[PDB]
């Protein structure tokens, strides 16, 4: 099994895994996330990869629980469900991804931009993108 | 490239990117990236004549 | 090949490192095998390590519930005498290099599992060597769970932590093998030897 | 054209590369060796070199000669680009 | 020759595999909802150990309009009979031993590749 | 000369060995006793290892499968034409030997071949 794609959220004390993430957007569908990830559903062995941080995750469906299991592990977590949940949607909005936009909805553009960032994370892992210099001053500023 | 050229809507700071390995398009305006002026060669000949 | 000398050396011979860069062990060889390659490569293959990984060529799964449909072309099925089998096919010339034979893969593989699996092997006669693994006594995944638990970490053959063996002849005279002939000179002789690339010294 | 026989414990880029590396090495010694020869007695670089004063025949081969190869890590000018060292070279060049 | 994927048409979700412990018939299932299928592939899962895959997949016939990439006139074309095509190597990690050139015809509308 | 035996497992081998040797028509061709051969080779395993386990078994499977295939014929023509005897057949190990000539000079070359590619240190 192992290779579970994870993700370190920002003020968040420990790591979560990725579909969880998504369904925390609101994707309760299966298809939506892997359109939102893969590109393209022709090369087996791209697809095959999201399969073991893909069957670790399905006790997690609904938006509730999982914006709940987000704030179990918060800075300073709730005490009630209520807690949990706005404080998780409210980090979500706020801190995650502010470049992308901080508009009133924004679900549409970040799921993309997560897709795009596991989609990388695959390619890299596949050997059909080699990766990034951190000496190369195009990375630079 | 040619509105860059131009340099109408498009300031000269501007570098547009291309990948052909994957279909991506980069483009940057902010600040902090480094560059240097060259010449531009058409076909063979140059445009400073 | 790397020895990493010179002042990383020196920390590490300095500062007793109970794990260092680039451990390693030269090996002479005893008898006459230290003269033909021939005889020290299989000393070489009974030193190294393999695992089931490094001979396997492709691996399947496939849900064949009668045992004699033989959903792909193999003979061997009614000869020989879950519905679901583990086709696994080696490569050829990795099999030959390590001059092993699938008759005792198998007997690895039963040891090692017990009854719960079932290895049935293609002949060494065939041009494509295969072995039907059968479970028999949550399952669908259970042969991934050890597929993905003994190809990797399987001890086929040799001891572990040595990663790779190098046959090697010294052309310095330091490594070369000395002995005092019948009229007096010394004629430096020279010999097979070996370089590990991990640490053992007791097995070896 | 794969028409390249790996070495004897060795890939094939490696074994590439120990090829070139080999060719290098043959050109850079047998051209000092030329310009050791082509020194008359009255030269000072011989006189300070023979004596041991200051330098050695690797210096007046690199003054006179060609300077050699560079490295870095022992290996030589890695690809810092995609696929090439400068702007001013092409993809997946590796000549001299 | 592999694995393929299915979706549930109900709630859009992974069909997992499922043998059927009365007529012995591989039957791929879903878990949010009771829906069955029939399972023709007779397959679950493959593995290449070797992994030496041909990565004319991904060659795309866009890498022929780029300037940093050499040209040579010693193997055209075979349909269209171009005399001239660009080539690189494998442009890519997990290579074993790769040294031979992935080439493209530099025509428009062409998009001939080959290997050799 | 073969004495007759009465495990059924004995003579369940007998037949099936009997009838891979029915393979190719050099049995025909030739006109021999094979199940004599066939009980003959079976006495010669068990004597060879005095059991009925794993070994027996794996061992007349790895008989039958050299005899029956077909690539190389020439084992079962050479078998049944009396070249080889049939105790030496019996304690053959493995294929280094009842192989064709194509088989042995690809195990060969790769033999020699793994001389290189295990030699390494410049
Ligand atoms: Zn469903
Ligand atoms: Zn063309």
């Amino acid at each position: 099994i192992g290779q579970r794609i994870v993700a370190t959220l920002p003020y968040i004390k420990q790591e979560v895994p990725i579909i969880i993430v998504f369904r925390a957007l609101g994707f309760v569908s299966d298809r939506d996330i892997l359109e939102h990830i893969i590109y393209d559903f022709e090369d087996p062995e791209m697809m095959e990869m999201v399969k073991p941080s893909l069957d670790e995750a399905f006790v997690i469906q609904e938006q509730n629980v999982a914006l709940n299991f987000i704030g179990s592990r918060g800075a300073k977590p709730g005490v009630t469900k209520e807690k949990r949940i706005k404080y998780a949607k409210e980090v979500l909005q706020k801190e995650m991804l502010p470049h992308v936009g901080v508009s009133d909805f924004c679900e549409t553009k970040k799921a993309y931009f997560l897709g795009y960032m596991v989609h990388r994370l695959l390619l890299a892992a596949l050997g059909r993108r080699e990766l990034d210099d951190r000496d190369h001053y195009g990375n630079k500023r | 490239r040619k509105l860059r050229r131009q340099m109408d809507i498009i300031v000269s700071e501007v570098s547009m990117i291309r990948d052909i390995r994957e279909r991506e398009i980069r483009i940057y305006t902010d600040a902090g990236r480094i560059c240097r002026p060259l010449l531009i060669v058409e076909k063979q000949k140059l445009l400073l004549k | 090949k790397n020895v990493t000398l010179g002042v990383p050396r020196l920390k590490e011979l300095i500062n007793i490192s109970k794990k260092p860069k680039t451990p390693s062990l030269t090996v002479f060889l005893l008898g006459q095998s230290a003269r033909d390659a021939e005889r020290a490569k299989d000393i070489l293959c009974r030193l190294e390590h393999t695992t089931l990984r490094k001979v396997t060529a492709n691996t399947a799964i496939y849900y064949d519930p009668n045992p004699q449909s033989t959903v792909v072309a193999e003979d061997q099925e009614w000869v020989n005498v879950s519905p679901w089998l583990l086709r696994v096919e080696l490569d050829r010339k990795h099999m030959t290099d390590r001059k092993l034979t699938m008759e005792q893969i198998a007997e690895k593989i039963n040891a090692g599992f017990g009854d719960d699996l079932n290895c049935i092997f293609n002949d060494d006669n065939a041009e494509k060597l295969v072995l039907r693994i059968r479970i028999m006594n949550d399952d669908d995944v259970f042969l991934r769970c050890i597929e993905s638990n003994m190809l990797t970490d399987m001890t086929l053959q040799g001891i572990e932590q040595i990663s790779k063996v190098y046959m090697h002849l010294p052309q310095t005279d330091n490594k070369k093998k000395i002995i005092i002939t019948e009229d007096g000179e010394f004629k430096a002789l020279q010999e097979w030897i070996l370089e590990t690339d991990g640490v053992s010294l007791m097995r070896v | 054209n794969n028409e390249l026989e790996p070495t004897p414990g060795n890939t094939l880029r490696q074994t590439f590369e120990n090829q070139v590396n080999r060719i290098l090495n043959d050109a850079r010694d047998k051209t000092g060796s030329s310009a050791q020869k082509s020194l008359s007695e009255y030269n000072n670089f011989k006189s300070m070199v023979v004596s041991g004063a200051k330098g050695s025949k690797i210096n007046i081969s690199q003054v006179i000669a060609v300077v050699g190869q560079q490295n870095v890590e022992g290996k030589r000018i890695p690809f810092g680009f995609k696929h090439r060292t400068l702007p001013h070279f092409i993809k997946d060049d590796y000549g001299p | 020759g592999f694995v393929g994927i299915r979706f549930c048409q109900e709630c859009n979700n992974m069909l997992y595999p499922k043998e059927d412990k009365e007529n012995r018939i591989l039957l791929y299932a879903c878990r949010n909802c009771d829906y069955q299928q029939e399972a023709d592939n007779s397959c679950i899962y493959v593995n290449k150990i070797t992994h030496e895959v041909d990565e004319l997949t991904q060659i795309i016939a866009d890498v022929s309009q780029d300037p940093t990439l050499p040209r040579t006139e010693d193997h055209p074309c075979q349909k269209c009979g171009h005399k001239e095509a660009v080539f690189f190597q494998s442009h890519s990690a997990r290579a074993e031993d790769a040294m031979r050139l992935y080439y493209v015809c530099t025509a428009p509308h062409c998009g001939h590749r080959w290997t050799e | 000369r073969a004495p007759s035996t009465s495990d059924s497992v004995r003579l369940k081998c007998r037949e099936m060995l009997a009838a891979a040797l029915r393979t190719g028509d050099d049995y025909i061709a030739i006109g021999a006793d094979e199940e004599e051969l066939g009980s003959q080779i079976e006495e010669a395993i068990y004597q060879e290892i005095r059991n009925t386990d794993m070994k027996y078994k794996n061992r007349v499977r790895s008989r039958i499968s050299n005899l029956k295939d077909a690539k190389n014929p020439n084992l079962r023509k050479n078998v049944l034409c009396g070249n080889i005897p049939p105790d030496l057949f019996a304690r053959m190990t493995a294929e280094e030997m009842a192989s064709d000539e194509l088989k042995e000079m690809r195990k060969n070359l790769t033999k020699e071949a793994i001389r290189e590619h295990q030699m390494a240190k410049t």
